[PDB]
């Protein structure tokens, strides 16, 4: 029945610099409280115990501080290894009835770097199937916060279609939406412009890149 | 210094029972207390239970109490979890984690609620769909749309199950510089996901270039020409 919330769902920061990352609980957990750390593709990985107690072979700079029903996994100088979603465990009550928070991604913030649009159309041999697919790419940006429209004639009409944002890069640390208006034969036949408008951050406006069938 | 394994990623269908091993080796199995911690795609940890192996008593969460099972097998060192009654939310990676006690096989034991020790986590999934190779659709490269420097075109991997799926450009050479898409699950209970590479226009006709697709599930291997078409 224990909550544990860890309330900055998102910490945009550079290497070098401190990352502070803070767990909220319910009730008192006193101080079974552990930290963990997960790259994309990984199983956890144990940091900190007990609330502040660092795991056999961790770097000193994770520090663990708390006590209660407040704990908190502040980072020194933060590293380009250190880039992962943070987890913090309950393990208290007992009967077990552990309980993890619901994450933390600490992600590298670096420049407002604008989308490069892509607009790619429904290749004939995946016409021929009996659908249509039309890829929008959204190459290389940073805020991750990138609202993308398919205009369909013009029609604003937001429904079929997929989103797919990419993880944090290795070398330019950037993100790539990637959006997918999947339509029929029929209705792909039946319309002309299909147009795909990217409102990011770091553009200086609205930017539709569309194409006619053909 | 324990090592867990893993048993091999599943397939099931609703309303079905999944049992996942874990192999326990490297050091005293009845001295550690094994957890599984779920997680489904997108999604974060989620307490599953945990097994106090040496007492052969197994505590579990709430919301699965009933479903769910630890047990372990001392003789062989391996642990398994059970669900039955398979959902599709209960479509995630199972994770095998374990925590040292102390000398237990004497007495002691610390009842530690951390995990020190994961497995390489085993992915279940929970569906109705049925398992099929995918189909690949070459991206025409932008030569309408980008030039002077380099353009991007791609590939999209559409309609395949389960997963997951392995991408590379080029018969596995040009790999950088390519931004592959995570999968994203489709209505019909499929998954379709999309590679790209932007890639200079002064290469397009030389370099034919070829997304290779790979789906170990289905045993499908699929290699596409996107030709600069």
């Amino acid at each position: 029945d224990i909550v544990m919330t860890q309330s900055p769902a998102t910490l945009s920061v550079s290497p070098g610099e401190r990352a502070t990352l803070s767990c909220r609980a319910s009730e008192s957990v006193s101080s079974d409280l552990a930290w963990y750390q997960q790259k994309p593709g990984q199983a956890p990985r144990l940091l900190i115990y007990g609330a502040s107690t660092r795991a056999t072979g961790v770097p000193a700079r994770f520090s663990g501080s708390g006590s209660g029903a407040e704990f908190t996994l502040t980072i020194s100088s933060l590293q380009s290894e250190d880039f992962a979603v943070y987890y913090c465990q309950q393990y208290n009550n007992w009967p077990p009835r552990y309980t993890f928070g619901q994450g933390t991604r600490l992600e590298i913030k670096r420049t407002v770097a604008a989308p490069s649009v892509f607009i790619f159309p429904p290749s004939d041999e995946q016409l021929k199937s009996g659908t249509a697919s039309v890829v929008c790419l959204l190459n290389n940006f940073y805020p991750r916060e990138a609202k993308v429209q398919w205009k369909v004639d013009n029609a604003l009409q937001s429904g079929n279609s997929q989103e797919s944002v990419t993880e944090q890069d290795s070398k330019d640390s950037t993100y790539s939406l990637s959006s997918t208006l999947t339509l029929s034969k029929a209705d792909y036949e039946k319309h002309k412009v299909y147009a795909c408008e990217v409102t990011h951050q770091g553009l200086s406006s609205p930017v539709t890149k569309s194409f006619n069938r053909g | 210094e324990v090592q867990l394994v893993e048993s091999g990623a599943e397939v099931k269908k609703p309303g079905s029972s999944v049992k996942v091993s874990c192999k326990a080796s490297g050091d005293t199995f009845i001295r550690y207390s094994f957890t599984w911690v779920r997680q489904a795609p997108g999604q974060g940890l989620e307490w599953m239970g945990r097994i106090i192996t040496i007492l052969d008593v197994a505590h579990y969460a709430p919301h699965l109490q009933g479903r769910v099972t630890i047990t372990a097998d001392k003789s062989t060192s391996t642990v398994y979890l059970e669900l039955r009654n398979l959902r599709s939310d209960d479509t995630a990676v199972y994770f095998c984690a374990g925590v040292y006690e102390g000398e237990a096989d004497e007495g002691e034991y610390d009842n530690n609620g951390f995990l020190k020790h994961w497995g390489q986590g085993t992915l279940v999934t929970v569906s109705s769909a049925s398992t099929k190779g995918p189909s690949v659709f070459p991206l025409a490269p932008s030569s309408k749309s980008t030039s002077g420097g380099t353009a991007a075109l791609g590939c999209l991997v559409k309609d395949y199950f389960p997963e997951p799926v392995t991408v590379s450009w080029n018969s596995g050479a040009l790999t950088s510089g390519v931004h592959t898409f995570p999968a994203v699950l489709q209505s019909s209970g499929l998954y379709s996901l999309s590679s790209v590479v932007t890639v200079p226009s002064s290469s397009l006709g030389t370099q034919t270039y070829i997304c290779n697709v790979n789906h170990k599930p289905s045993n499908t291997k699929v290699d596409k020409k996107v030709e600069p078409k």
